[PDB]
């Protein structure tokens, strides 16, 4: 079953236990309803919003300013909040080819900051997400192998380094990474 | 495992409880996006299914069931578009592209939401000792 | 060309495994043999695999005749088929059936109107429907086995089955015949062991049951087994010339050139020709008793032709006639060898298997000889294919003559045909790979 | 259009009908 | 006389089957031949008393 | 009209010859009638009794024919014995006695009930199975799960066990249990836990999961998915060794260790070579077993499981010296099966003879003949797996442009483990004395196995370097697998 709120217009399943796909559909429909409530025009266009983009850009620049002041703690919070707002308060019918590149551009800076700070697992997760979502660049495999070596996973690090060298074998960092990986694995077994 | 029945359930609820009008449009968009996703999935999986069938590793009835699902998906999308036109006049040429975009957008949102649960399974698998601030303490 | 909704079995969408194919062949074969053992209701052959007085009186004659006519009209280039389309092929296949059915109609009508069953209507229509259903069943069964559910064609399979059945019956027949001296089995091993058990005179019964001038004996069984093994050994002979591809580099293989190059038809044509000319000589000598030319071309007496061309060309039965007149023996041998050789050459020339056609196929596919040039493929096939075909035909003829003189349980042509049909299945199973 | 099992079933049915007709005629001649 | 020469040349250039391969060949062919022959023999034999009793 | 035997004078001989024709050849045929395996003995020395009992639990025709022939020959020898008279050998009562309708009713029964019913049963049984060897419902469930599989969800061992719990062949064995019951039994098996009463079902489903996992791997390679295939191989390893997948698992797959001691004491040993780095007594002191007679077993097991290592890997095309566009090459691997106790031998010591390919037409027509002449792999050391299994190496290739499997996985079984024998024990790692300059060290004694994989797809029509990735994993141990990349230099 499912209940329908009156004032908030959110749909919630009043069942004791609910399946996962059904719950995801419920959340998607609730997001769509909340977006249609805010969007006034009946025939909405796939053209993205502008004030939301301005707020996102402002949050991103306020986060990047802390890099010049060299505060890597609040800058991470600011960029994470910006990414959260971009993922939350953005209508799903907005342009995909414009929502994806901004997400990538913010996520790359977040990843760089997260790696510089010392957080490695979140960095690996974001790297894997950005790689699986359709961005393959030699600037990603380097950080991936670096993180996997920082958290002591040599097999996956070697596989990723080999895949990176299989695309841009002219790199000077990937070769050093492969050498370090081979040495660490030889000490790991021998 | 679909949202097609959920739209009908919402319609039956609206026919009795006088719920808002936008929820039906939202469920319509959701079912349309799901149909688009399933159609693209079938279109990209058909060659591999045919290869497995020719290799003789899938059976005989599953191929017919798959070809039947091919046209059932089209019939469902046609019914959804007819219902969309019935719900709002002159809202077909935009509904298609709106669904086409919300499909990819919701797929990306789910893929991104999955990382918070993906982050702990690797912890459990590799026996990391992670303190606060996400650092490693061996 | 027309639109026809006829019963036809659809080919399997996927490759049928070897075990299921073997089982289907076995069960369809059992059905075909059981269909040939049942007589009709209202009633009151060796070469076309048919028997009189049973539901299989027509047998596979309509199918074989339709196939022969279609092959002939295709060879005369009157259909103008093009392999570029997948519709005219189906049109040819449905023409097969639509001519076979009307031939069955005609043959059943003529046999029921002229046969010795009787002129007197319900019985007549029922006897017609019986043969109609039998013929449609056997045609549908052959179509099923040919669609892919069987190891190969159905006609060749059933011919080989009848050959093997006759061979086994010539040796293990439990039927008895009592003619004055006593009851004696019509089988070889059966009467052999019978005399070995009941006579209680080994030195005499052994030679009595091993010669059997009147009936099949153990010597004929040993002879046919020896010729069977020799033919089996003579089947692996093949010339594999090294070949390579040029369009798609890296495909290395061999093109086998077997010894028995033809499909065993030229000996059949030779036998049919000599039988026809023998019967024609007999008929003409019967019509004209004495004539300056008829007395020279053939004379018949005690039937058997003697002192004539029909006497020269008639086959030898045993070694007595062999040692009797060496001239007739040697001329018969030379004739049966030369005729079979030229028939094999003409068959490879007509059947589109000429070295020119093979060279054209290589040029189309791009295959060339490993250690030779591409402008030498035809010149090399000319030095291989004709000699191989001629020698294979000559060897087939020699085997036939040897079987006919040694007096085996069956004609050598039947033995080689059955072994060919079985060796095709064996080679297909070995190449595809299966249990 | 026609499955192999259909071919087998129809063939066995034809054979069974023929032999049944024969045996019915035989027992009819024997009894009457 | 060139006929026999070319024939024996082709034979020398041919590929005779060895004992190990000929063994499998004769085994498979003999099994198939005996299998079809016993089927034919049994079918021809069993239907004689059946044909007598029925007809 | 025929004349049947009315005085029993001919059918005895016919029956006698028909019976001799069968008993004779049987009597004749009855009167007529490479790889070292070091674990075949030590496996039964560590197997539990509950599994031994399970594995244990789960000519006269000649004699009767001969006595029948004797009876028939005695009966015949006791007997007393112009136009033609044809006759049959069959007895007279068989057609003219009171049992005349009996024969025809038995015949019509055998023709109408026995044949069609049995044929239909056999057909429905051979149709419900797939060519791989699994039921059709199981393959349908596998495909239906793989198609609606969110790429966001990561594959683990629990997920693959959850997928396996829906196999239709598990219901046919025990129609009482549920998929959740099968999942619980599999979890108890992997975690080395007792079911109490359904151990005979747990062992059966564990033994049956083998072909199921192979079918799942085949389907995953058919859908061009690498993570699912890797998970399948890992789950197969975990099931065969009865151990949950952990980073320090190559040491937990050993027969006799204690986790509560090993995990809490040491935290740096994770492989087998790192284990062999310590001495023979320090290994026992670390593993906490302190029993020499029992330490010998684990030390002999840990030094006899195969680890791989590449010597030469490159693309080969039969009949050419380079790769051309739209050519059909294959992959040739020169691996070195070694144990975790032997040090590394340089590639330069290889005499270059065992790495070359023979240049002959009969050898280049089918390059797999030389590979198919290698001996089989010995029996695996699986004291918890119910049945007895041989080793197996699943080699699967993927692409590096996107990371998708592009062919079905090849499963090789022939390989030489001569380098694992106990004759070459002088070549130890702890000696660190340059054992290459040893009196017993002969590079011609070390055997170099080979692995050849057909590519199944031609080279691209373009000209350039195209990278690939071949993965050769074990199926029984947690050894060092092969994960290397290679690029084809299509040059025309």
């Amino acid at each position: 079953t499912l209940e329908y709120n009156a004032n908030s217009k959110l749909i919630t399943a009043s069942d004791a236990v609910v399946a996962l796909s059904t719950e995801t559909n419920i959340d998607q429909i609730n997001v769509l309803t909340t977006s249609l409530i805010g969007e006034t025009n009946p025939n909405f266009t796939p053209q993205p919003n502008e004030a939301l983009s301005k707020m996102i850009k402002g949050l991103f620049e306020s986060g990047m300013k802390n890099l010049q002041q060299k505060k890597l703690n609040e800058a991470l919070k600011n960029v994470s909040l910006a990414i959260e707002m971009a993922q939350r308060k953005r209508a799903p019918w907005e342009a995909f080819a414009i929502q994806l590149p901004e997400l990538h551009f913010m996520l790359r800076s977040k990843i760089d900051l997260c790696l510089i700070l010392g957080k490695h697992l979140e960095a690996l997760q974001d790297l894997d997400f950005l790689l699986g979502t359709g961005l393959i660049q030699p600037d990603v495999f380097v950080r991936k192998a670096d993180c996997l070596l920082k958290l002591r996973q040599w097999e996956e690090a070697r596989a990723t380094c080999e895949r990176g060298l299989a695309l841009a074998p002219e790199d000077m960092k990937l070769r050093a990474l492969l050498i370090e990986t081979a040495r660490n694995l030889a000490e790991y077994n021998g | 495992n679909d949202a097609h029945d959920l739209y009908f359930q919402i319609k039956e609820m609206s026919e009795n409880e006088k719920i808002h009008e936008k929820v039906l449009k939202a469920a319509l968009l959701n079912r349309g996006a799901e149909s688009v996703r399933r159609s693209l999935k079938l279109k990209e999986l058909a060659p591999q299914i045919n290869l497995l069938y020719k290799n003789g590793s899938i059976g005989e009835d599953y191929w017919k069931r798959f070809e039947t699902e091919v046209k059932l998906i089209e019939l469902e999308f046609k019914d959804t578009l007819q219902e969309a036109e019935r719900l709002q006049p002159g809202w077909v040429q935009l509904f298609v592209m709106v669904c086409k975009e919300i499909c990819f957008n919701q797929a990306l949102s789910r893929r991104y939401q999955s990382i918070l649960k993906r982050k702990e399974v690797c912890i459990k698998e590799w026996e990391l000792k992670i303190n606060n601030d996400g650092r490693l303490v061996n | 060309p027309f639109e026809s909704f006829l019963p036809e079995v659809i080919a399997p969408e996927r490759k049928v495994p070897y075990n299921q194919k073997l089982i289907w062949t076995g069960v369809s074969l059992l059905i075909f043999l059981i269909l040939g053992q049942i007589p009709l209701y209202g009633i009151v052959r060796a070469m076309l695999a048919s028997n009189r007085g049973t539901l299989l009186e027509l047998g596979v004659s309509p199918i074989i005749t339709s196939s022969l006519i279609f092959q002939f009209l295709q060879g005369t280039q009157l259909l103008q088929i093009r392999p570029e389309s997948k519709q005219d092929r189906e049109l040819f296949q449905i023409a097969q059936k639509v001519c076979a059915i009307i031939l069955i109609l005609g043959q059943a009508l003529v046999v029921v109107m002229t046969g010795n069953y009787g002129a007197p209507l319900p019985i007549c229509l029922l006897l017609i429907f019986q043969l109609m259903f039998a013929s449609l069943i056997v045609m549908l069964l052959d179509e099923l086995l040919s669609k892919g559910y069987g190891l190969g064609s159905g006609i060749s399979l059933f011919i080989a089955t009848n050959i093997a059945e006759q061979i086994f019956w010539r040796a293990f027949a439990p039927t008895t015949v009592n003619s004055g001296r006593g009851k004696e089995f019509e089988g070889a091993v059966i009467a052999f062991f019978h005399l070995l058990a009941v006579r209680k005179d080994k030195k005499r019964a052994l030679v009595e049951a091993f010669y059997r001038t009147n009936l099949p004996n153990m010597f004929q069984v040993l002879m046919t087994v020896a010729i069977f093994l020799f033919v089996l050994y003579l089947q692996g002979f093949r010339y594999e010339l090294p070949i390579r591809s040029t369009k798609v580099r890296g495909q290395i293989g061999i093109y086998p050139i077997k010894l028995f190059y033809t499909s065993n038809t030229p000996i059949i044509l030779q036998s049919a020709l000599t039988s026809n000319i023998f019967l024609i000589s007999q008929i003409l000598f019967q019509k004209y008793p004495t004539n300056p030319l008829i007395r020279l071309i053939g004379v018949w007496g005690i039937q058997m032709a003697l002192s004539g061309l029909a006497y020269y060309i008639q086959p030898l039965m045993s070694l007595s006639e062999a040692l009797l007149d060496p001239i007739k023996t040697i001329v018969y041998i030379t004739f049966v060898l030369g005729s079979c050789a030229v028939f094999s050459k003409t068959w490879i020339e007509i059947s589109g298997t000429s070295p020119r056609d093979i060279a054209k196929q290589f040029k189309d596919q791009g295959m060339v000889i490993n250690g030779k040039r591409e402008t030498s493929i035809y010149r090399e096939l000319k030095k291989i294919i004709p000699t191989a075909a001629a020698f294979g035909g000559a060897t087939i003829g020699a085997l036939s003559v040897g079987s006919d003189l040694l007096g085996t349980l069956g004609s050598g042509a039947s033995i080689l045909l059955a072994t060919t049909t079985i060796y095709g299945y064996y080679e297909a199973a070995a190449k595809e790979g299966g249990f | 259009r026609v499955d192999p099992l259909v071919v087998l079933f129809l063939a066995v049915g034809f054979i069974f009908s023929v032999v049944a007709l024969h045996v019915i005629s035989k027992v009819a001649g024997k009894l009457f | 006389v060139e006929f026999v020469r070319e024939g024996t040349q082709f034979l020398a250039k041919c590929k005779k089957p060895d004992l190990k391969e000929y063994t499998k060949i004769v085994k498979a062919v003999g099994i198939g031949f005996i299998a079809v022959g016993i089927i034919g023999y049994a079918i021809k034999l069993i239907h004689i008393p059946i044909r007598y009793v029925i007809v | 009209n025929y004349e049947y035997d009315e005085a029993s004078e001919t059918w005895p001989s016919f029956i006698l010859t028909g019976l001799l024709m069968v008993v004779g050849p049987m009597t004749l045929l009855q009167i007529y009638q490479f790889n070292e395996e070091v674990f075949k003995n030590l496996n039964e020395e560590y197997t539990s009794d509950e599994i031994k009992q399970f594995r244990r639990k789960f000519n006269i025709i000649i004699i009767v024919g001969w006595i029948l022939v004797a009876i028939l020959l005695q009966r015949i020898n006791s007997n007393d014995a112009q136009s033609t008279s044809h006759g049959i050998a069959l007895p007279r009562f068989l057609v003219d006695g009171s049992a005349s309708p009996l024969l025809v009713v038995c015949y019509v029964a055998l023709l109408g009930l026995i044949l069609p019913y049995f044929v239909s049963r056999w057909w429905a049984r051979t149709q419900s199975y797939t060519k791989k060897g699994i039921h059709n419902v199981t393959a349908s469930n596998f495909v239906s799960n793989l198609v609606n599989y969110k790429p966001s969800e990561i594959v683990t061992t629990d997920l693959i066990l959850h997928w396996l719990s829906f196999a239709h062949e598990f219901k046919q064995f025990f129609p009482d249990l549920q998929p959740t019951d099968f999942e619980k039994l599999l979890q108890d098996h992997i975690n080395r836990r007792d079911s109490g009463k359904l151990n005979n079902a747990k062992f059966r489903i564990v033994a049956k999961c083998h072909s199921l996992l192979h079918g799942l791997l085949d389907i995953a390679c058919g859908f061009r998915n690498l993570d699912i295939a890797l998970g399948a191989i890992n789950t197969f390893k975990c099931i065969v060794q009865a151990v949950p997948l952990t980073p320090n698992c190559q040491i937990l797959q050993l027969p006799n260790v204690d986790k509560e001691h090993f995990i809490t004491k040491t935290g740096d040993i994770h492989t087998l070579g790192k284990l062999f780095t310590l001495e023979d007594a320090k290994i026992g002191e670390v593993l906490g077993i302190k029993d020499q007679a029992k330490l010998n077993e684990t030390l002999r097991v840990a030094s006899h499981i195969p680890n791989l290592k590449i010597i030469k890997a490159d693309f080969l095309v039969p009949g050419e010296n380079q790769v051309t566009p739209s050519s059909t090459p294959y992959i040739s691997l020169k691996v070195l099966v070694r144990s975790a106790k032997q040090p590394l031998i340089p590639t330069s010591l290889i005499p270059e003879e065992n790495l070359t390919e023979p240049q002959d037409f009969e050898s280049q027509r089918d390059p797999f003949a030389m590979m198919s002449k290698q001996p089989l792999v010995p029996y695996s050391f699986a004291p918890f797996f119910p049945t007895k299994r041989r080793g197996s190496w699943c080699c699967l290739v993927s692409s590096q442009k996107d990371g998708k499997i592009l062919q079905t996985p090849i499963i090789i079984e022939k390989l030489s483990y001569k380098n694992l024998n106990d004759d070459k024990d002088f070549f130890d790692k702890r000696i660190k004395m340059d054992l290459t300059k040893h009196e017993k060290f002969d590079i011609n004694d070390w055997e170099i196995g080979t692995i050849k994989i057909p590519l199944g797809q031609p080279a691209p029509e373009t000209v350039g370097d195209f990278f690939f990735r071949v993965i050769v994993k074990s199926t029984d141990y947690f050894t060092t697998d092969l994960d290397i990349t290679m690029n084809m230099k299509v040059r025309d």
